[PDB]
């Protein structure tokens, strides 16, 4: 999906 | 009593694009200004300086700020490896707010982005600190390298970055 964090990317 | 300005000179493939150029807000929130301010000038011996944006999409945002494994896992801050969200007094309101990417609540390092459109699901989660005072073009040429899913088709860096007041 749109998400921004660091080392686990969300969809 | 003023705000700093930073920029960023983005190369593309290590061709020059442009300087993008930054106001942050250090009158809202002092210590994620001063973070960012110190790891553009390099002073504490570490700092984005060389590293790239590593997730792009269109749309969204432009991600960067992982000097230190460059993949979206490392980044540090000036403090130590994180530190708290200090306020979430300003919202994401359009193209050009800069805001810290983290792994959640208080987990602040160095990674952050810059949006491309208002992206209102973020507020309250993401520290929002600063805003695109000059070459927000430079971030729409930027965006066309990107993909949906973040890949970027052509390494984006920051050539050089420092303050300008």
């Amino acid at each position: 999906x749109l998400l921004v964090x660091a080392g686990l990317v969300l969809a | 009593m003023v705000n700093p300005t930073v920029f960023f000179d983005i190369a593309v493939d290590g061709e020059p694009l442009g300087r993008v150029s930054f106001e942050l807000f250090a009158d809202k929130v002092p210590k994620t200004a001063e973070n960012f301010r110190a790891l553009s000038t390099g002073e504490k011996g570490f700092g984005y300086k060389g590293s790239c944006f590593h997730r792009i999409i269109p749309g969204f945002m432009c991600q960067g700020g992982d000097f230190t494994r460059h993949n979206g896992t490392g980044g540090k801050s000036i403090y130590g490896e994180k530190f708290e969200d200090e306020n979430f007094i300003l919202k994401h309101t359009g193209p050009g707010i800069l805001s810290m990417a983290n792994a959640g609540p208080n987990t602040n390092g160095s990674q952050f982005f810059i949006c491309t459109a208002k992206t209102e699901w973020l507020d309250g989660k993401h520290v929002v600190f600063g805003k695109v005072k000059e070459g927000m073009n430079i971030v729409e040429a930027m965006e066309r390298f990107g993909s949906r899913n973040g890949k970027t088709s052509k390494k984006i860096t920051i050539a050089d970055c420092g303050q300008l007041e």
